[PDB]
């Protein structure tokens, strides 16, 4: 499996531009797609949804309207184009898979992503962003809300996710407390509504990055400030 | 010579059913007088699967008490959420002919049987997302009755062959083979812990085998027609059977005999798909007039009927959590009981 | 009421559903046949004609319908148990061989079964498609044979045509039923397409029947 | 012939078994059923709190 | 010019017409009921022409209950004790379950034709694609056009030469203009839309049906092909009356008739007898149903 | 039921005999 996203370059501002990713390994047609802007130097922010099949779409309030978005799934493809492009755009852009039945687990694949360089909401609270770590230590990341995530059907929409430094962002924890398939079992969350943590056990290399809190409540899907590992 | 041994095994065989008969000394109906029978039960009907367009020949519930899997003869078996009704999945199969479906414990595999003498796995934990078709457990000569899974890598079949088999998922060939029964079996249950298993066939007789070793260690008889549903009780030293003779018959593990038959002359058909509780106190049958009975596992009375259904149910199922019961009919219908 | 990923779920939930309700339509536009026969009983021939362990799914084709059949009488199993599965077939097809009639009895074990299946409980409607094969070979041994062989309650004239509308009419009388079940007999004509064209308008037929049996006017 | 063999073996080894007393199973039978029965949804009906449906 | 005006209903016209309605609602209200539990029952047998056969009992019972009983109870007490709303709802609720009654049976030959005539989605069972669009439009369509007899009837009393009138009417002067219009020669719309269109449509379907209709098998197509224009010829027959009375009535009317008096009398009998085969039509397509179908026929041995 | 006039004793003579139609 593999999401390759391309057409991304720099121009001027009050353009346009669409980008188009291509992903193979799995049925395209079967995931939703999202998409996602990282700042140059802050943390990740959602931009849109594509459901299954076209049927529901969703925008972020910043970019309704001046963005737009198109999935063909019998060639496994994605395409953004925007115009009037202002000069705040310029960040770098992902695409997310997601698929949504009982026990499943959204975000699970992320795109290589594309740079980008042009010349209501529940808030997730992070406390610190900057912690220093040494190998075999265990450390507890902290993150508070604006709202409790914990649905009357007795869900918790939360989601963790670490970012190396040079590569997407992988899903950690998600709904708080279940691990993601290939992740070590080193790590746990815990926690209840607009207060949750995760703690990491017997620390060891590979394992600094960027941490980020995501809601899944309802949309806009807002982030963490994000905290970072430091050696 | 040949009838110096027909007459050896009719003696042993008349010597254990006098063992049998001096180990018998009383009845569970005079004593289950002595405590009060529940009385009268009613199971609302809460949700209803309107998903299928043709007969139902199997389902089974999972572990986590919350999803099932029901095989139609539509060639197509579904996965259901119990509480929000939610499809799942819809895997296709190879061939529509579709006699069983079992679930793992574990729940990262579905097992699903046919005509075609093959059992196949289905993986649904997958990294492309898409479910797709794992094993197939070919070469059991002989249509499949049901399969059953002990663990991700051990599977019990049991086929038109007279016989069941104990498979091995990742390689392919059924390590131990289990025969002996003259006719074809048509069910097969699980013990909870799943140390030994029992067999039904058209023989009118229901044995169970050593999992360990691989030979069965004993059989029971009584019956007058095929076994087509066989429930164990969740003690492990109990179960019921059912018949085409309307006839619920009950034996022990340890007791190595039968406590009590189940039969009404209110309902002559078959029996199809027996059920018990999580206590034990009471169990449920699937019969072939259309409607589910449930009677007192120990008092032997009708406790009640369950008639929610306008055709035959080929099969129910009961949670191990013991929430509810889900009924599944030929009429396309999965319909949940609680 | 219901959370973002909720409503993600139902409207996947819905999708599959459309799939299925397209998938049952595709499905529906669809005749299953029933094919199934005594040993050598000439249904390796009738595949032969109808294509260009247990379960041997014929699949083919005419003008139109995408024909289905189970060949299910090839492996060697029980009797009465798996049959109800087949409940719902557009059609049976039965295939006995002529050159049976003198080798043992084997027509009688033949009558037995097709009185099985026509008289068969979940078979109440559906109707019934036979098929003489051989029957060039039968006139032969019919010529070298004497008929009262086969019948000893039947005499008459040892002629290819006379014995061909009794043993047909014999095979038809079997039914306990004639209202609801029709019989359409053939002779296995040469190993063209016209026994595929026979069961091409027998199926319109019966499905003309039906249709017009749940409309009420039959 | 082989399978009178394979027949009588099989009866005579179902035959050396240790079984115990009917109202033994019998009663033990009941206590199982009554020590569960308490914690039985479907044979004690469950108040509209803990119902999933 | 004044007739001797000798306009009345025999008392024995009236005593044999109380019972032939009374046995007619009965039979008819039976029959519907039994249809319906059968229809309900047929869950195995669930699809558009079953539907359309429970949309045609629904209106065909509704049409019986709303027409009969004051129909007759008019040849009781002929005053019309009943107010204003109900006075001007029931000849608008007459009209659309007239209309959705013959819509039906339209839509009951269309199936019935394409039965035979589009062998192409041979099977399917449950609810098919556009006939729930099919049932809806007729349903809507029959208040369409049954609205202005809602607007039309009215209660005036006028002082008659030796008694006070009660006429629930459709007043000779009212105020929009459409209205007149349509009262002018409200008969001959209702005459070509209830009549003469679904005879066209459901003959011309039936015919073609028949057409490619054409062992056994022959004699079958025979059998069909005489019960569904038996069928139609049954409800032409039954449908006539109604209509010739009402244009009868409307264009031979005279103003200077001295013999007209006579004349109208006997119209009024004709009025009666119509609905009451207008009623006979309305049971007449349930034992249609029995007498051909064994499906239904073991359904009523229940 | 239905008349031209409000002065024919005659016409709503039928209407009274009129049936609800």
């Amino acid at each position: 499996v593999q999401l390759v996203e391309s057409g991304g370059g720099l121009v001027q501002p009050g353009g346009s531009r669409k980008l188009s990713c291509s992903a193979s390994g799995f049925a395209f047609s079967s995931f939703g797609m999202h998409w996602v802007r990282q700042a140059p130097e802050k943390g990740l922010e959602w931009v849109a949804y594509i459901s299954s099949g076209s049927g529901t779409i969703y925008y972020a309030d910043t970019v309704k309207g001046r963005f737009t978005i198109s999935r063909d799934d019998p060639k496994n493809t994605l395409f953004l184009q925007m115009t009037s492009l202002r000069s705040e755009d310029t960040a770098m852009y992902y695409c997310v898979r997601s698929i949504y039945y009982y026990g499943s687990s959204p975000f699970d694949f992320w795109g290589q992503g594309t740079t980008l360089t042009v010349s209501s909401d529940i808030v997730m609270t992070q406390a610190t962003s900057s912690v220093p770590v040494t190998p075999g230590e265990s450390v507890s990341i902290s993150c508070r809300s604006s709202k409790s995530l914990l649905h009357s059907n007795g869900n918790t929409y939360l989601y963790w996710f670490l970012q190396r430094p040079g590569q997407s962002p992988q899903l950690l924890i998600y709904r708080m407390s279940n691990l993601a398939s290939g992740v070590p079992d080193r790590f746990s969350g815990s926690g209840s509504g607009t207060a949750f943590t995760l703690t990491i056990s017997r620390l060891e290399a590979e394992d600094v990055g960027v941490y980020y809190c995501m809601q899944h409540l309802e949309y806009p899907l807002t982030f963490g400030a994000g905290t970072k590992l430091e050696l | 010579e040949l009838d110096q041994l027909r007459q050896e095994a009719e003696q042993l065989k008349n010597q254990i059913r006098d063992a049998r008969k001096a180990c018998a000394d009383a009845t569970l109906s005079q004593i289950t007088n002595n405590i009060d029978p529940v009385g009268r039960i009613q199971m609302r009907t809460r949700r209803t699967l309107r998903g299928h367009l043709a007969k139902i020949y199997a389902m089974h519930w999972g572990t986590d008490s919350r999803l099932l899997v029901s095989a139609s003869q539509d060639g197509k078996l579904i996965i259901w959420d119990s509480y929000t009704t939610n499809k799942v999945h819809a895997i296709p199969l190879r061939s529509s002919w579709v006699m069983t479906c079992a679930y793992a414990p574990s729940g990262n595999y579905v097992a699903c049987g046919g005509l075609d003498n093959i059992c196949s796995i289905y993986n649904l934990k997958t990294r492309e997302g898409n479910v797709r078709v794992s094993r197939e457990l070919a070469g059991h000569t002989g249509y499949l009755s049901c399969c059953r899974f002990l663990d991700d890598n051990q599977i019990v079949t049991s086929s038109g062959d007279t016989t069941c088999a104990l498979w091995d998922i990742e390689t392919g060939q059924q390590t131990t083979t289990f025969t002996g029964h003259t006719g074809d079996v048509m069910s097969l249950s699980l013990a909870p812990d799943t140390r030994l298993f029992v067999s039904g066939a058209c023989d009118a007789s229901a044995k169970l085998w050593d999992v360990r070793e691989g030979m069965c260690r004993q059989t029971f008889t009584g019956h007058e027609s095929d076994i087509n549903a066989i429930c164990f009780f969740p003690n492990g030293n109990a179960f019921a059977t059912g018949s085409d003779d309307a006839t619920c018959r009950l034996f022990d593990l340890r007791a190595d005999q039968e406590l009590m038959t189940y039969s009404h002359d209110n309902i002559i058909c078959g029996i199809t798909s027996v059920s018990f509780s999580k206590s034990g106190r009471l169990l449920l049958a699937g019969y072939d007039d259309f409607n589910c009975n449930v009677w007192d596992a120990l008092k032997a009375d009708r406790a009640g009927v369950l008639a929610g259904h306008d055709n035959r149910v080929s099969c129910l199922g009961v949670t191990d959590d013991g929430m509810a019961v889900a009924t599944g009919s030929w009429d396309s219908f999965l319909k949940i009981w609680n | 009421t219901l959370s973002a990923e909720d409503k993600a779920a139902v409207e996947r939930s819905k999708m599959i559903d459309r799939n299925l309700r397209e998938d049952g339509e595709k499905a529906a536009r669809e005749v299953k046949l029933l094919l199934l026969g005594a040993g050598e009983s000439g249904k390796s021939t009738i595949v032969k004609q109808m294509k260009i362990t247990g379960i041997v799914e014929t699949h083919f084709t005419f003008k139109d319908l995408h024909f289905k059949m189970f060949d299910v009488g090839g492996q060697r199993s029980e009797r009465k148990k798996w049959i109800h599965c087949f409940e719902g077939v557009t059609a049976i097809i039965f295939c006995v061989a002529l050159s049976d009639y003198d080798l043992v009895n084997r027509m009688h074990e033949s009558m037995k079964l097709f009185d099985s299946i026509c008289n068969n409980k979940w078979f109440t409607d559906t109707s019934i498609i036979l098929f003489l094969n051989k029957k060039d070979l039968f006139e032969e041994k019919i010529k070298k044979s004497p008929l009262t062989i086969c019948y000893p309650e039947y005499a008459g004239s040892n002629t290819y045509e006379e014995a061909a509308a009794y043993i047909q009419c014999q095979f038809e009388d079997l039914n306990k039923r004639k209202d609801t079940k029709e019989i359409y007999t053939h002779f296995t004509c040469a190993t063209d397409t016209k026994n595929v064209q026979f069961v091409f308008d027998a199926v319109t037929d019966v499905i003309i029947k039906n249709n017009l049996k749940d409309c009420g006017l039959f | 012939i082989a399978q009178a063999r394979k027949l009588v073996e099989q009866l005579k080894m179902e035959a050396n078994i240790d079984r115990i007393k009917v109202s033994k199973a019998a009663a033990d039978l009941m206590a199982y059923c009554e020590a569960h029965a308490k914690e039985d949804p479907l044979l004690t009906p469950v108040p509209a709190s803990e119902n999933p449906f | 010019p004044p007739c001797q005006g000798p306009i009345e209903i025999k008392e024995t016209f009236k005593y044999i017409n109380t019972v032939v309605s009374c046995l007619v609602f009965v039979l008819g209200i039976i029959g519907n009921s039994t249809l319906l539990y059968i229809i309900y029952k047929n869950k195995c047998m669930r699809n558009g022409p079953n539907i359309l056969i429970a949309s045609l009992a629904l209106g065909d019972l509704l049409h019986i209950v709303i027409d009969i009983p004051i129909n007759v109870y008019k040849l009781l007490a002929e005053d019309w004790p009943f107010g204003a709303e109900m006075c001007k709802l029931v000849p608008f609720i007459q009209k659309a379950s007239v209309g959705i009654t013959v819509l039906s049976l339209c839509a009951l030959s269309i199936d019935r034709y394409r039965a035979v005539a589009s062998w192409s989605r041979i099977k399917g069972i449950g609810v098919p694609k556009w006939t729930a669009v099919e049932i809806v439009l007729i349903w809507v369509v029959s208040v369409v056009l049954a609205v202005p007899e809602a607007i039309g009837f009215d209660i005036i009393t006028m002082d008659y030469k030796g008694s006070y009138l009660r006429i629930c009417l459709l007043h000779p002067v009212q105020k929009t203009a459409f209205m007149q219009f349509y009262k002018t020669a409200k008969d001959w719309w209702l005459f070509s839309f209830y009549f003469c269109l679904p005879l066209a449509i459901t003959a011309f379907f039936y015919t073609l049906m028949t057409c490619e209709m054409l062992n056994d098998h022959l004699k079958q197509r025979r059998e069909v092909a005489k019960t569904v224009f038996c069928l139609v010829l049954v409800f032409a027959l039954c449908w006539l009356p109604l209509h010739l009375s009402r244009i009868l009535k409307l264009t031979l009317y005279n103003q200077n008739d001295p013999n007209r008096c006579e004349l109208l009398s006997f119209l009024l009998v004709l009025d009666y007898i119509g609905i009451n085969m207008a009623s006979l039509n309305s049971c007449i397509n349930p034992i249609a149903l029995y007498l051909v179908s064994k499906r239904f026929k073991n359904a009523f041995k229940s | 039921c239905s008349c031209s006039s409000l002065m024919d004793k005659e016409c709503v003579y039928f209407c009274h005999l009129d049936i609800i139609w």
